[PDB]
Formats: C-alpha cells, sequence, structure tokens
C-alpha cells in the first residue's frame, strides 16, 4: 500500500 | 551485545541524527529574537484554510523526509524487512518530527519557528484546529522542561521509531532486539552523563499517539472540505501516510 514510502527506502 | 558494541551504537545513533537534524540548534537559538510583527501575524490569520494547510503539509513532508534518512542511516534499520521498515516509519515518522519540534520551540515566550520567524499559536488560527495546535504547543512546552541535549534527542527519537509494539510487524523479535539495544545505548549514555533521572519523566506514550491521531482526524475534516486541494497540491507521500 505504500509505494512512495517504499521508493525513498531504496 | 557487548559494552563496546553498545558504546559504538550510541556514537552511531548520534551521528545519524547529526547528519539528518535539518536545522542547526545554534541557528534556531540565534533566531529567537526574530519574531513576527502584528501585521505579519494578521496576514497569516487571514490566510485561507487551504493555503495554510498546504503550506504546513509541505513543511511536515520535508521534515518526514529527514526522518526517513535518519531511519536509513540508523544501525540495524535497513536489516529489517521491507514491511517492518514501512510499519515503523508510517507509525513513527510523525512522532519523531513532533519530538524534533522542541528544538524550534521557545518556552520563555511560547513561540515556534515557522517560515523563518517565531510566532505564537495565534499564528495558526486559519488552520481551524485549535485543540490540535494547543496540544502541539503543550507537548513542546513539556519537552522544553526536560532540556534535552542533542545526543539525548538522537537516542530518544531512535527509540520512538524502533518500537516493537507497533501493530502489523512481521519480525517482532527482530524489532524487540533492536529496541532493547537502543534502550541499552540510551541508558548507558544517560548514566554516563548523570541524566538517568529524566527517563521517568519522558512523555507518556499515548501523548504522541493522541497528537498523531488528532492530525489524521483534522486532515480528514480538511480533505472533506477541500478534496481537490489535497490531490492537486499536497505531497503524495503526505497523502499516503495520513489520508483515508
Ligand atoms: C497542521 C498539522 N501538523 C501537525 O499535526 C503536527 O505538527 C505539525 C508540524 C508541522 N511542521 C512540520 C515541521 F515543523 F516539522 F517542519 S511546520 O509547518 O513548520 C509547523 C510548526 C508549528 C506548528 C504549530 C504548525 C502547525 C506547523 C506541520 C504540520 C503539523
Ligand atoms: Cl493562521
Ligand atoms: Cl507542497
Ligand atoms: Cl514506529
Ligand atoms: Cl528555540
Ligand atoms: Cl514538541
Ligand atoms: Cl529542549
Ligand atoms: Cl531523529
Ligand atoms: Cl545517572
Amino acid at each position: 500500500e505504500f509505494p512512495y514510502l517504499l521508493s525513498l527506502l531504496g | 551485545a557487548s559494552l563496546t558494541e553498545i558504546e559504538h551504537l550510541v556514537q552511531s545513533v548520534c551521528k545519524s541524527y547529526r547528519e539528518t537534524c535539518q536545522l542547526r540548534l545554534e541557528d534556531l537559538l540565534r533566531q529567537r529574537s526574530n519574531i513576527f510583527s502584528r501585521e505579519e501575524v494578521t496576514g497569516y490569520q487571514r490566510k485561507s484554510m487551504w493555503e495554510m494547510w498546504e503550506r504546513c503539509a509541505h513543511h511536515l513532508t520535508e521534515a518526514i523526509q529527514y526522518v526517513v534518512e535518519f531511519a536509513k542511516r540508523l544501525s540495524g534499520f535497513m536489516e529489517l524487512c521491507q514491511n517492518d521498515q514501512i510499519v515503523l516509519l508510517k507509525a513513527g515518522a510523525m512522532e519523531v518530527v513532533l519530538v524534533r519540534m522542541c528544538r524550534a520551540y521557545n518556552a520563555d515566550n511560547r513561540t515556534v519557528f515557522f517560515e523563518g520567524k517565531y510566532g505564537g499559536m495565534e499564528l495558526f488560527r486559519a488552520l481551524g484546529c485549535s485543540e490540535l495546535i494547543s496540544s502541539i504547543f503543550d507537548f513542546s512546552h513539556s519537552l522544553s522542561a526536560l532540556h534535552f541535549s542533542e545526543d539525548e534527542i538522537a537516542l530518544y527519537t531512535a527509540l520512538v521509531l524502533i518500537n516493537a509494539h507497533r501493530p502489523g510487524l512481521q519480525e517482532k523479535r527482530k524489532v524487540e532486539q533492536l529496541q532493547y539495544n537502543l534502550e541499552l545505548a540510551f541508558h548507558h549514555h544517560l548514566c554516563k552523563t548523570h541524566r538517568q533521572s529524566i527517563l521517568a519523566k519522558l512523555p507518556p506514550k499515548g501523548k504522541l499517539r493522541s497528537l498523531c491521531s488528532q492530525h489524521v482526524e483534522r486532515l480528514q475534516i480538511f480533505q472533506h472540505l477541500h478534496p481537490i486541494v489535497v490531490q492537486a497540491a499536497f505531497p503524495p507521500l503526505y497523502k499516503e501516510l495520513f489520508s483515508t
């Protein structure tokens, strides 16, 4: 559900 | 974890914080004497709810970005699984910003640093969430009384984030161990600096919880009043973290 949070983790 | 590993963890956490603290304490202190004039205050109070919400969402999003960086630099965080990283950040990023806020709070005159100058809570009138604003200021006032050092806020915010009691965690034992080692680090640091007495005085949990819950509720109210503004102007991350 949290792709924009996930992106910054990469 | 050995005493050497715990000592190194204190240093690691303090460095991660130093690198992501986003505003220097020295700069914030120096700018206390920069206070909004009456006309400037009036200007903010006359702003539309939309514009003031939009501004605050931008600034909050910026702060949250530094907290994500803090997390990524935090010993052991990138070892957790994707799901757990997300769960801890979704619950904890806002809590960390709220703690970080006490640096930008001046208890003498009860002002906060906002868009380059200090103002009181009257500055935020157009937001239309009086209870939330007062609660934020109360929270800052209560932290100011602890007089945290930079090192203390680094260790304490690490602990706000690494919280193994957040719902939806997969690798709870993994998060428990991280939390425990961070407690060891916090306690070691406080013992060394003769500050262990502050532990018993920390904001109860549920205090941070309530502030975050209120933020979510007020956003829902705003979004129902002005749904176009959120989809048009707010950062996508902010929507993802705080919308329904
Ligand atoms: C309105 C929703 N809200 C909260 O519920 C949680 O507290 C907040 C903080 C911030 N800040 C984010 C940053 F300070 F971290 F940068 S601020 O735009 O400089 C600011 C500073 C101070 C106040 C009183 C307000 C209202 C704003 C933004 C939004 C919220
Ligand atoms: Cl206002
Ligand atoms: Cl924005
Ligand atoms: Cl968390
Ligand atoms: Cl200050
Ligand atoms: Cl605060
Ligand atoms: Cl302080
Ligand atoms: Cl932090
Ligand atoms: Cl002590």
